């Protein structure tokens, strides 16, 4: 979406799913998952972003 | 005739096992 | 690179020794084995429940021969209540002269074991009488368990091998099986007790050759097919009938007493017999319902399917979307097994339950050391069978679940809202630890600082209830067939409580165990009973409903049901698996049969010697418990060697040591992991090739550790076996050292 | 031997290859990601099971993942 | 009645442990004023008090009297850190302040929700006790 | 909506709650 | 061939055993600008020599293990082969 | 040879007053078996006062122990090459400390 | 007891299933 956009997950893999995101940066052509999102919450590994693609979020701003 | 527990029970105790993993050991052990 | 194990050949080219151990584990496992196919599954399984149900006739076999041989029959049926009966006789070479004679017990020419299973009481009452019936039906279950083992083999031949479709023809398995291996058995039974085992009762010989010309009834069949049945509960064996003797004997076959017999303190034989027959009008006819081939009856898989309820439009059957669960149920063979372990455990437990209170045996409530281990030994049977319940229930969900089969239902909407279930189960199990083991320790403190009346002590007045509410008088609560003037009483259109004089005798009587008296002791162990099926069912439901995975693994389904974890990452994954939730629940499992029956076995011994007031002092703080109970007890069975002699309670003092190294053991395969010795077993692979005579020799298979899920089989093995072991020895021989 | 599976949802960050220790996992080129590579496991015959290249991984859920397979002398690690 | 239960003031077991009463604290009567007290209890045939949780008024003492004195304050220890939980969530560090105390934040909430019960009914009927389904992660099914 | 399926077995079996417990209060007899 | 010097140690129990005549061996060359202390993954220290070097090692995971400890000697010249018994050398490190 | 060595007096608040039993000498307490009753007549203390003093005095000496660590961290630390004279402290540390304390224990 | 003789006959008739349950048990593979 933009640098500052709170998103929303639905990949039921992931760790954040159903959590609120924020993307930090939207790449333009390749990986088929551009999107950056800077999560607030740590997984497991102890990380807080990942990649997802165009239509797996859900804005809610 | 009580006298079959001195021929079953040794036999079940030493000559079954003996027998069986005898059997066992070279069957597990075959190419 | 060999040919075993020929079920696998992932195996079979396996050169380290886990080829051998994991041949054992996976060799029952017919879902697992190289190219099985669907429709040789079932006609395996088929044929091999042939070899299980021939086993069990040969087992029952033995204890016919074994007994009609080596033990005292004959000599019990004079005086059962004094005469100590005989499993088998000991042929040891190891024995000691001071332990032969210490073992000739019984009034027996060599050493022979007092049968503590209770197998005379069974066939004393069902009318065996002498050796040779105990011979000539012990020689039937050779031939019978030989017809079951030619079925099997008959089974398997390839014109006489059944179909795919005859497996999967669900409603026709429960015609036949509530009617006939249901309806008829019973049917069956009731018949063996009228004709035999009720004549056998009154001294009159009632054998193979002259049971086709005695009748059992001097009406003898004509008020059957005239409607006039009444004449069947003529007069009955008195209150003076003295057993299997014509004292006060009676002519009716099928009466309605209720209650107890004054002299063997069991159940009426009349009344067992109106019992199986009427549970086989009630199985026949129940037997009649479900569609087969003659296009009639009920159909399951429209039942499941139907969405109108008389024209509105519902979701299912009580508006629950049922749909599906026949071809989850019937194609399943983990949800069957799955389920019926649940069935099996839950009547397994309640036969246990309903045999120390309700007594169907002759002289079987005096002969004590009997009828507790009849009680423990049924008791943890129902636990395996409740464990592995939910544990074949998981293995469905990781295998041979498909969601979109299942899509929308009710076994969907569980999986569904499962972080809801966990989390109320999770909530119980803390509710009730927090505040029972709480008023335990805060009556151990109050009694241990001399002031014992600041104990917290808690009538159970809703199970005071019940027990007036089915009439004893002793609480003076005044309801519900305990008040003379209730409807519930009276039975007020009809009058028709045949049963109830007969019970109110037995339930208002202190000699017996029907619906023992109970006290503030017995309201904190039910309780901490309640803490312990809460508890365990947590371990399994969370097992079975995260099998499929998920936030610190997904895709747990992709790694089987046993796999040991996913590595150190994430925090590491030790014991994830839904094996694994099997596995931590057999120590709870294990746990709460503890407490049920250390509470059932010190509530009996002081009705059992006549000093109820030890344990309603003593079981409200744990060290009543403790000393009162494991302390005191065990004097009795320790003391069966020492440096003066030996008696006959030896192997007791041996098997229970013997319980506590088995049980010690299995903690190194549990504290210590794997690592540890893969890293030792690599010095002695060393130090073999270097020693200069010994490496004339060498293995086979390199040897290796065992591996992770391995050695929680093998130390939950460890665990188990003297867990049973110890217990089993504590429990006959503080029983059968005091009577 | 075991079996590594690599998704297409890595960034080519070659925390995987610098770690696992029998050297299965080598980096190809793939105009997918950013960093324009790919993880790939040519010699799965070596790995011994270690999930150190599980652990490496920054990606959730992971790229790549180590199912568990039949053993023989190379994924025991034994030096006999 | 209630049952094997005689009242603690005609047992003679109970009169039999009034006359060996074992001080409690260092009030020399306070073995004795211990047992005037559980005079109106209910003792056995062995002589100690026991309680009825049934819900009788006569027998409110034992069990219904603590359960309104517990739940008043055991809910109050939870509503207190459920609003304290709230509060720190819309801030700068939100685990600092979980460790290392806001105390001119906590010291408002603690002194603040006495009056649970007028609270705790105000965010269930706006439903906003509880969050939605829809907003919380949940486990791969 | 309100739930009136669910609500109306609940219902149901809470009366049987109530019944049992009237017994055990006398009311009933 | 393989043409390696061999590093100064005592000998050590773990070195090879009979697999390295059975089924496999591995070996692992190494140029060296100088002579220093390393460490054996068989056990103990040793001290390489200058130029090229050799170790026979028991398997693959020893001279991957070696190589990371080589690399803080600024050496990422480390080739391990893979000698059967029947002599059969197979070049396994790098994969070019 | 029939008073029991006894320290740690219970406060009677909950019943556990119970826990002060009467060990000989007309005092009820904890019968300890720590030994220190052995300790102190083998030092020669006979009264209390001698005990006082003793206690007094090693609150006090339990001061310049924690004063000295901060003083030897927070003000003045030493450098590394006084930590390594290993030669220099095994000379008083065997010395001063077991042979001169064993030497003012002697007398 | 019983006698002497019939356990002879109890011997022999097990010999039945435990023929047949050789043939169930090979039956059932290898
Ligand atoms: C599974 C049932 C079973 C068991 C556990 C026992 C147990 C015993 N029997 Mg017995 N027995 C049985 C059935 C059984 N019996 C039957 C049906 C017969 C009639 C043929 C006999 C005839 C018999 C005699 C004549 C004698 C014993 C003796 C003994 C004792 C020593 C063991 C021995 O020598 O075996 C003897 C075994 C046999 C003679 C043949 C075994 C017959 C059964 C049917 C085989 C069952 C195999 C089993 C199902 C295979 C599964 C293995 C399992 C681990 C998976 C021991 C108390 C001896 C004794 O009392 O010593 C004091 C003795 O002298 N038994
Ligand atoms: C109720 C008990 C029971 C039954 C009916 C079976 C039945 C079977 N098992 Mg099994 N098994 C059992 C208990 C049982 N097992 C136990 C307790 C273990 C130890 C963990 C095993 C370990 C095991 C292994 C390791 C294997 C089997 C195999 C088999 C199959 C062929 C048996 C065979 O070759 O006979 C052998 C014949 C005899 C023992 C002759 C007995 C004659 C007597 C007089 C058969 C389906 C094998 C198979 O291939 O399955 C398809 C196989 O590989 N089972
Ligand atoms: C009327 C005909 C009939 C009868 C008698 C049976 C009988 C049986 N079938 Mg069956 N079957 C039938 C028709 C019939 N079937 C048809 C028509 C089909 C095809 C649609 C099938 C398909 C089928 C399959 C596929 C299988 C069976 C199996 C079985 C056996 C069940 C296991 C067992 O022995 O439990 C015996 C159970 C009882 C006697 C009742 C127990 C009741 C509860 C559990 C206990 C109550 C006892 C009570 C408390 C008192 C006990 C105390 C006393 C012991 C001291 C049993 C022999 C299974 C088997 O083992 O194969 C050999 C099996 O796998 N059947
Ligand atoms: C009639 C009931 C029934 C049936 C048909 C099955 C059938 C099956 N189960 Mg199941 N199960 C059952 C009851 C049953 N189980 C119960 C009651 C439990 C709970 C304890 C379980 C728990 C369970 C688990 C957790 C698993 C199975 C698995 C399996 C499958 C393979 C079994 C196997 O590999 O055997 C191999 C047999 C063994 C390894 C036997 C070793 C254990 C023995 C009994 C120890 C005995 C100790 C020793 C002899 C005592 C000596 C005493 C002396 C020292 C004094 C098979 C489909 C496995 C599977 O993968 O499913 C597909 C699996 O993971 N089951
Ligand atoms: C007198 C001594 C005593 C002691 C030391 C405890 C100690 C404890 N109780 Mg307990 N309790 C007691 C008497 C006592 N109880 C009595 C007399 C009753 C009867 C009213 C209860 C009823 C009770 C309940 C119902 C619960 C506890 C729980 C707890 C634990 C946490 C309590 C808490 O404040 O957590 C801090 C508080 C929170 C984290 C959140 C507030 C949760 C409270 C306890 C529930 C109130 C919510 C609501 C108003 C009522 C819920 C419905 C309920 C009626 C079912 C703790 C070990 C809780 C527990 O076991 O959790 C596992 C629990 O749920 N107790
Ligand atoms: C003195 C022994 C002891 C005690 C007090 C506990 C206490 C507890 N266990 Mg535990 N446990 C024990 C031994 C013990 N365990 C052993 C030996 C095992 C076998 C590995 C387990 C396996 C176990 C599991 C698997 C679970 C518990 C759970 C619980 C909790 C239940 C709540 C309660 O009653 O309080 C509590 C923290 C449960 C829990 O925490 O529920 C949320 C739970 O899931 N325990
Ligand atoms: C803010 C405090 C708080 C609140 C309101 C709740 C509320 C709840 N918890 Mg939870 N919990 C908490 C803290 C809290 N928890 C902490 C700190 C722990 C770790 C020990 C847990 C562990 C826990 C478990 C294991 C379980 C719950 C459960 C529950 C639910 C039922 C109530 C219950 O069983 O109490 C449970 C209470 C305890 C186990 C102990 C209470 C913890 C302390 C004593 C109270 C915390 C006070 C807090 C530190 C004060 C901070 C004040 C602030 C101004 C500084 C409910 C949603 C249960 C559930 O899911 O039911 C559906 C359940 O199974 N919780
Ligand atoms: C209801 C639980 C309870 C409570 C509130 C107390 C409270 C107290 N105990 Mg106590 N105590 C208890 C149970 C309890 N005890 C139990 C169960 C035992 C037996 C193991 C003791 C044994 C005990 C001793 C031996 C001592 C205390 C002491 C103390 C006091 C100071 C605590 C401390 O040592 O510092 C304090 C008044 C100390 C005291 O009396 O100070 C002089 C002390 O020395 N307690
Ligand atoms: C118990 C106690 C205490 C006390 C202590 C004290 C009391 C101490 C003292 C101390 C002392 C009191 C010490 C002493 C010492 C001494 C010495 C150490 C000496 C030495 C000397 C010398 C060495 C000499 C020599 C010489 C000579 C002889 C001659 C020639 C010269 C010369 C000089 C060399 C306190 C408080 C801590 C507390 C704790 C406990
Ligand atoms: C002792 C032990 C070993 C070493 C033990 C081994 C390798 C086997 C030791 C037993 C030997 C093989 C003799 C077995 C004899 C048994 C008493 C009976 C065997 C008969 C049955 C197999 C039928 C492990 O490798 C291990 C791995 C992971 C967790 C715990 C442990 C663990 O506790
Ligand atoms: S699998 Fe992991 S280590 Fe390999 S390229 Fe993808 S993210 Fe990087
Ligand atoms: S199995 Fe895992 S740790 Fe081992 S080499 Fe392969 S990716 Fe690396």
């Amino acid at each position: 979406v933009q640098r500052g956009s709170k998103v929303r997950i639905l990949r039921p893999e992931s760790y954040w799913f159903q959590d609120v995101g924020t993307v930090a940066s939207v790449d333009q052509s390749g990986i088929k998952y551009p999107v950056i999102v800077r999560f607030d919450k740590v997984n497991y590994a102890g990380i807080n972003t990942n990649n997802f693609a165009v239509d797996e979020l859900i804005e809610v701003e | 005739a009580s006298f079959l527990s001195s021929i079953f029970v040794p036999v079940i105790g030493w000559v079954v096992p003996i027998a069986t993993f005898s059997f066992l050991f070279l069957y597990i052990e075959r190419e | 690179a060999t040919k075993f194990p020929k079920f696998s050949q992932d195996l079979a080219q396996d050169p380290t020794t886990r080829r051998i151990w994991y041949a054992m584990a996976m060799g029952n496992d017919f879902e697992s084995h190289d190219g099985m196919t669907e429709e040789n599954l079932y006609q395996k399984i088929f044929a091999t429940h042939f070899g299980h149900l021939a086993i069990i006739f040969l087992w029952a076999s033995s204890l016919l021969f074994h007994v009609a041989w080596q033990g005292n029959f004959e000599q019990w049926i004079k005086d059962p209540l004094h005469v100590r009966p005989i499993a088998h006789a000991i042929w040891d070479p190891h024995f000691g002269k001071p332990a032969i004679e210490a073992f000739t017990q019984a009034g027996a020419n060599g050493p022979v074991n007092i049968a503590y299973s209770g197998v005379y009481h069974w066939w004393y009452t069902i009318g065996m009488r002498t050796n040779t019936e105990l011979y000539t039906g012990s020689v039937f279950l050779l031939l019978f368990a030989s017809l079951f083992l030619f079925a099997g083999w008959l089974h398997l031949q390839p014109k006489f091998r059944p179909s795919l479709a005859w497996f999967k023809s669900a409603e026709s398995r429960l015609n036949h099986h509530l009617a006939g291996l249901f309806g008829v058995s019973s049917l069956a039974w009731a018949g063996h007790l009228i004709h035999v085992a009720i004549p056998e009762s009154r001294g009159q010989h009632v054998g193979w050759d002259n049971f086709l010309s005695t009748a059992p009834h001097p009406a003898g069949l004509q008020p059957f097919f005239t409607g006039n049945w009444g004449v069947y509960a003529q007069n009955p064996d008195t209150a003076g009938h003295i057993f299997s003797t014509s004292q006060g004997a009676g002519t009716a076959i099928l009466t309605f007493l209720g209650g107890f017999h004054p002299q063997t303190e069991s159940l009426w034989l009349t009344d067992m017999a109106h019992h199986h027959l009427a549970i086989a009008v009630l199985f026949i006819v129940a037997g009649h319902m479900y569609r087969t081939n003659f296009g009639i009856g009920h159909s399951i898989k429209e039942m499941m399917n139907a969405k109108t309820f008389f024209g509105k439009p519902v979701e299912g059957p009580f508006n629950m979307p049922h749909q599906g669960i026949y071809d989850t149920y019937n194609n399943s063979l983990h949800f069957q097994l799955g389920w019926h372990l649940a069935c099996l455990g839950v009547v397994t437990s309640w036969v246990a339950q309903h045999m120390y209170s309700l007594p169907s045996y002759a002289f079987i409530a005096k002969d004590y050391t009997t009828q507790a281990a009849l009680y423990t030994h049924h008791q943890y049977i129902a636990i395996f069978l409740m464990v592995g319940a939910f544990a074949h229930g998981a293995i469905f969900l990781v295998r041979d679940y498909d969601p979109e089969q299942n899509k929308g239902n009710v076994l969907e909407r569980v999986l569904q809202h499962k972080e809801a279930i966990i989390s109320h189960l999770s909530w119980v199990s803390l509710f009730l630890g927090f505040h029972t083991l709480g008023l335990y320790v805060h009556n151990d403190v109050v009694v241990a600082f001399g002031t014992p009346e600041k104990q917290i002590l808690i009538e159970p007045v809703f199970a005071q209830f019940i027990q007036a509410a089915h009439g004893k008088v002793l609480y003076g609560l005044d309801t519900l067939l305990s008040n003379p003037d209730s409807v519930a009483y009276t039975a007020y259109p009809n009058y028709a409580n045949v049963w109830l004089p007969g019970w109110l005798d037995a339930i208002n009587s202190g000699t017996n165990s029907l619906f023992l008296t109970i006290g503030p002791g017995d309201f904190l162990v039910h309780h901490a009973i309640a803490l312990g099926l809460h508890t365990t069912t947590l371990i399994l439901v969370k097992g079975a409903l995260d099998a499929r995975g998920s936030k610190l693994m997904p895709d747990k389904k992709d790694f089987g049901y046993a796999f040991p974890c996913d590595g150190p990452g994430r925090g590491g994954t030790c014991d994830i698996s839904a094996w694994d939730s099997f596995y931590l629940s057999l120590f709870w499992a294990l746990n709460t049969v503890g407490w049920v029956t250390f509470y059932w076995h010190w509530k009996h011994l002081g009705i059992w010697q006549g000093n109820v007031a030890q344990f309603n002092e003593n079981s409200t703080y744990l060290m009543g418990w403790f000393r009162d109970y494991l302390w005191a007890n065990s004097a009795q069975l320790i003391n069966g060697y020492n440096p003066y002699g030996v008696n006959n309670l030896s192997v007791w003092a041996w098997m229970f040591l013997f319980g506590h190294l088995v049980w010690a053991t299995g903690f190194m395969f549990l504290i210590s992991w794997r690592g540890y010795w893969q890293e030792l077993i690599e010095t002695l692979v060393w130090a073999h090739e270097r020693t200069p005579i010994a490496n004339l020799v060498r293995w086979k298979d390199k040897p290796v550790a065992l591996s992770i899920v391995q050695a929680r089989v093998v130390g939950l093995a460890h665990f188990t076996v003297g867990y049973v072991l110890t217990y089993a020895a504590f429990l006959i021989a503080s029983t059968a050292g005091k009577f | 031997s075991h079996t590594v599976k690599i998704y297409d949802t890595c960034i080519g960050c070659t925390q995987c290859v610098r770690a696992c220790p029998t050297d299965v996992l080598e980096m190809v080129p793939w105009d997918g990601c950013k960093a324009a590579q790919v993880a790939s496991s040519p010699r799965t015959e070596d790995c011994v099971g270690c999930k150190r290249c599980e652990t490496a991984c920054p990606t959730d859920f992971l790229s790549i993942r180590v199912y568990l397979g039949a053993e023989t002398t190379r994924s025991m690690g034994l030096a006999y | 009645l209630g049952a094997d239960l005689t009242p603690c003031a005609e047992n003679p077991a109970f009169q039999a442990l009034a006359k060996n009463a074992r001080n409690t604290t260092a009030d020399p009567q306070s073995g004795q004023k211990r047992f005037e007290r559980y005079s109106q209890a209910l003792c056995g045939p062995e002589g100690y008090p026991h309680l009825i949780v049934d819900g009788r008024l006569d027998r409110a003492g034992d069990f219904l009297i603590p359960s309104i004195l517990f739940l008043y304050i055991a809910g109050w220890i939870g509503w207190v850190g459920r609003a304290y939980l709230q509060a720190i969530k819309k801030d700068s560090d939100t685990e600092q302040k979980e460790i290392q105390l806001d105390l001119g934040i906590a010291l408002p909430i603690i002194a603040t929700g006495f009056a649970w019960p007028a609270a705790a009914v105000k965010e269930l009927l706006s439903g906003e006790l509880t969050a939605k389904d829809s907003e919380i992660t949940v486990s791969p099914r | 909506p309100p739930y009136t399926f669910r609500t109306g077995w609940a219902l149901l079996l809470l009366a049987v709650n109530f019944l049992v417990a009237a017994y055990y209060f006398h009311i009933i007899q | 061939t393989l043409s390696g010097k061999t590093p100064l140690f005592a000998g050590s129990t773990g070195g090879l055993l009979t697999k390295a005549v059975e089924e496999e061996k591995y070996a692992i060359t190494w140029t060296s600008p100088k002579a220093q202390v390393f460490e054996l993954p068989t056990g103990g220290a040793a001290t390489m020599h200058e130029g090229e070097n050799l170790l026979y090692i028991a398997r693959k995971e020893y001279g991957i293990a070696l190589g990371g400890q080589l690399r803080k000697f600024k050496i990422t010249n480390y080739k391990i082969y893979r000698i059967l018994p029947s002599g059969e050398t197979t070049f396994i490190h790098p994969a070019d | 040879l029939n008073v029991r060595p006894s320290a740690q007096v219970v406060w009677p608040i909950v019943g556990q007053d119970i826990l002060n039993g009467d060990v000989g000498g007309g005092f009820h307490g904890i019968q300890i078996t720590s030994g220190l009753f052995q300790v102190w007549r083998g030092w020669g203390i006979t009264n209390s006062f001698q005990l006082y003093c003793t206690a007094i005095g090693g609150l006090v000496l339990a001061g310049l122990f924690l004063f000295a660590g901060w003083f030897h961290y927070h003000k003045r630390a030493p450098k590394l090459e006084w930590f390594q004279n290993v030669e220099s402290m095994l000379n008083h540390h065997l010395q001063v400390l077991l042979g001169c304390g064993s030497l003012g224990w002697a007398g | 007891s019983i006698s002497d003789t019939q356990v002879y006959i109890a011997l022999v008739v097990a010999l039945i299933p435990g023929l047949l349950a050789w043939r169930l048990a090979t039956e059932l593979y290898k």
